[PDB]
């Protein structure tokens, strides 16, 4: 998929929840001295906006490629679809934003753990988290694809269950 | 300056593209004065005086008078100042992006700082007209997430010490109930003597439905307001709708007396001096404002509830 | 509107740049002007 | 400006003391045409007219002739925009590492700013002649870890549909069968109703050399680099040709046109080194400062280059 | 390393790096003593 993602016939019709979007601004609060990489990525094999990646070395070039959080190198952020190029803020630092989530009835609160495909998931599945992830809001659908606010910071010292 | 801040030129040329906010239909020319403070508490001080006995006839000779005291009271009112940051091109960056017709990235979201900043004042604008309308602040639709404000901070509909009715969940549907309600907020509404004023009042959109109904050839709202120029000293009684209220009715005053607004003359958003620059097109700006000032006499605003559970 | 006058001074970093590619622009034409195979 | 930007005011003063590119050498002065633009993609649009029928003879009342069609074709472009950072002294800091004879601090490998600029300048223009010469952009001399680029940004040897002959290696050092080779390329091309038009060749050193030996029983008066000016004069309606060495390439033979209307190359006007406003700064004596170089926007009608690669495995 | 492409928001940029060296020439002085006839 993509993000921008078309001719309207019609536009679209307070303030509030105004925010979600698919390609909304990912930082919910942002910061200067914020570190920010890029990195090219797979245009064929998985798209990594929203989600977390890892540095794959390549014969060629070093890529992105969406990731679990075993070996998590950071959290791609934005993509630039004219040159393929993502750009991605080291998991050394800290992140709160919307992430791209797999489970539509997620609460506020919970502990999150990132999987296979990048993507956000409830920690109670079984694999041992090491990451710092909290649910900051509820999981919301744009209809369709799932949304939620985590705030992201460091790793864990010991792996939870 | 506008030789060098080349920012500081495209916010003094776009300052005027900004609508005022709607705020300024709820209070009147006289109750709203501006203070000089950006963040912190302001003491203001009220004085008053009193009749200790009755007058003294002049005639012969007398020495001893009646007299005339004097009393104060002191009131402290808080002030936040707060903050936000957007993204923008860069003016050495802009010729490079306008477009046939328009400028900016429509792939990248990115927009001119004129535009941009009119756009975050517009957002801002109406945060700050939820604040001062509701006393919360919040971005959500169901009002949760409230960020957590100083004491002595209140809204029209938050404001202790008021006149509060409730309208039970079984009867959410029962305009009689609702008027019965009001009428006895009405009847507890204390105005002394500064009881000739305009009257305004502020409901929610079921709430206006409600009140075109038929009266049980006259209308709820012809009743409302003949009940209201009953206390009002038949004053002119307005009526207003806002999308920022629930099941929510604000009668009070427009008298200068009994309610008076104070915001910091920083109140609506301003550019700040900093704007974060890189090597690349992108840069980063700040919008300040402020939110505090509203100040109202003891049981001079009736607040009615109506409960959906 | 080019490095190579002395009397052209710049008044901020877009002319600046500007008057960089033309600086450019005109050494190349000055090489194939100057140039013989 | 420059009362106020000192790092503007040495770039300015030394400026003039790069040195042009070496890719000037490989086109006419028609061929280069300066676009404005920095990142994106341009689009080119050529008109062409055909006949219909045969033309209609005029005599006493006619009202139907012969009419003339039009055709076009789109072609687009792309260009990067890449950017380069390096540290340096502060001004007001060069004092302290003023020497007798230089300045700047060796033990450290810190120099002034006009120094360090055109170091980096000079490096930046042969990796754009290295990208022009070769369309590819890498560091490394195995050509290997190559940086990913957009589509439609070639360069003269990985040009698409064009004529490519390849030398075996057994024949490696038969000089008359890479000219076989060569005049089977020059028999492949196709200029069109552009053939009277000066030729270019580029070779790698190594071939260079091989070209200078008598033609061969070998043959006096007469070398390898004459026999293959006089083939490719009987192409070019004996027009021009132009020898040229290389050391960027490497086993290879490039062939092709001096003619705008054929291969043309229309670079940004950012394409050379640029420096960037935003300077890095703190408490101590080291600054950062950016350059920056637009990449792409060559443009070649097909089968209008021969490229001749001789194996060497 | 690799340049770096300029597209939204980057503050990692590849760099450029220097280096000097110092070039060293040595000179040594040398001596014979040759027998002759006083002023076979």
């Amino acid at each position: 998929y993509s993000k921008s993602m078309i001719e309207n016939k019609v536009f679209s019709s307070c303030f509030k929840s105004k925010n979600e979007r698919v390609d909304a601004y990912s930082f919910a609060c942002s910061s200067y001295t914020d570190k920010i990489e890029e990195y090219l990525y797979d245009p064929a094999n998985s798209f990594p906006y929203k989600r977390g990646v890892k540095l794959v070395p390549k014969e060629n070039s070093i890529y992105v490629e969406v990731g679990a959080d075993t070996d998590m190198y950071g959290i791609c952020v934005d993509v630039c679809e004219f040159s393929c190029t993502a750009y991605v803020l080291p998991i050394t630092n800290n992140f709160e934003g919307y992430l791209v989530t797999r489970n539509p009835s997620i609460k506020i609160g919970e502990i999150l753990d990132i999987n296979n495909n990048g993507v956000i998931i409830k920690a109670g599945g079984g694999p041992p988290t090491a990451i710092n992830i909290y649910a900051l809001s509820d999981s919301f659908t744009i209809n369709s694809i799932n949304l939620i606010k985590v705030a992201i910071f460091g790793n864990r010292g010991l792996e939870k269950t | 300056l506008f030789d060098e801040n080349y920012y500081a030129k495209a916010v003094a040329n776009i300052i005027g593209e900004v609508k005022d906010p709607i705020m300024y239909k709820w209070f009147s020319p006289d109750q709203i004065e501006d203070v000089d403070l950006q963040m912190g508490y302001q003491k203001t001080v009220k004085w008053d005086a009193f009749l200790n006995a009755n007058p003294t006839t002049i005639a012969n000779e007398v020495n001893t008078i009646s007299t005339i005291g004097f009393s104060s009271e002191v009131v402290r009112l808080n002030y936040l100042k707060l903050q936000y940051k957007f993204r923008h091109l860069k003016q050495t960056s802009e010729k490079f992006y306008t477009s046939d017709s328009y400028i900016g990235d429509i792939n990248n979201n990115l927009l001119p700082f004129a535009q941009a900043y009119k756009l975050a004042s517009s957002e801002i604008i109406k945060l700050i007209n939820h604040f001062v309308l509701t006393g919360t602040v919040s971005i959500q639709k169901d009002g949760k997430n409230q960020k957590r404000l100083l004491p002595n901070m209140y809204g029209l509909l938050n404001m202790p010490e008021q006149i509060k009715e409730e309208v039970a969940s079984g009867d959410k549907d029962k305009m009689d109930k609702i008027f019965e309600k009001i009428e006895a907020g009405l009847s507890k509404l204390e105005l002394g003597d500064e009881f000739s004023t305009p009257m305004m009042v502020i409901v929610d959109p079921a709430t206006s439905l409600k009140l075109v109904k038929p009266y049980a050839c006259e209308k709820w709202e012809d009743v409302l307001i003949q009940t209201i120029k009953a206390i009002n000293n038949r004053e002119d009684v307005y009526i207003e709708t806002s999308n920022l209220l629930k099941h929510k009715i604000l009668i009070y005053p427009l008298n200068s007396e009994l309610i008076k607004f104070k915001p910091s003359k920083y109140m609506l958003p301003t550019p700040n001096e900093q704007v974060d620059k890189d090597s690349t097109d992108v840069a980063h700006s700040y919008i300040d404002f402020v939110l505090g000032g509203l100040l109202a006499t003891r049981k001079t605003i009736l607040q009615v509830n109506i409960k959906q559970s | 509107a080019s490095l190579l006058d002395s009397n052209f001074v710049p008044i901020n970093f877009t002319e600046f740049v500007q008057a960089i590619s033309n600086t450019y622009k005109q050494r190349r034409i000055q090489f194939y002007e100057n140039l013989k195979r």
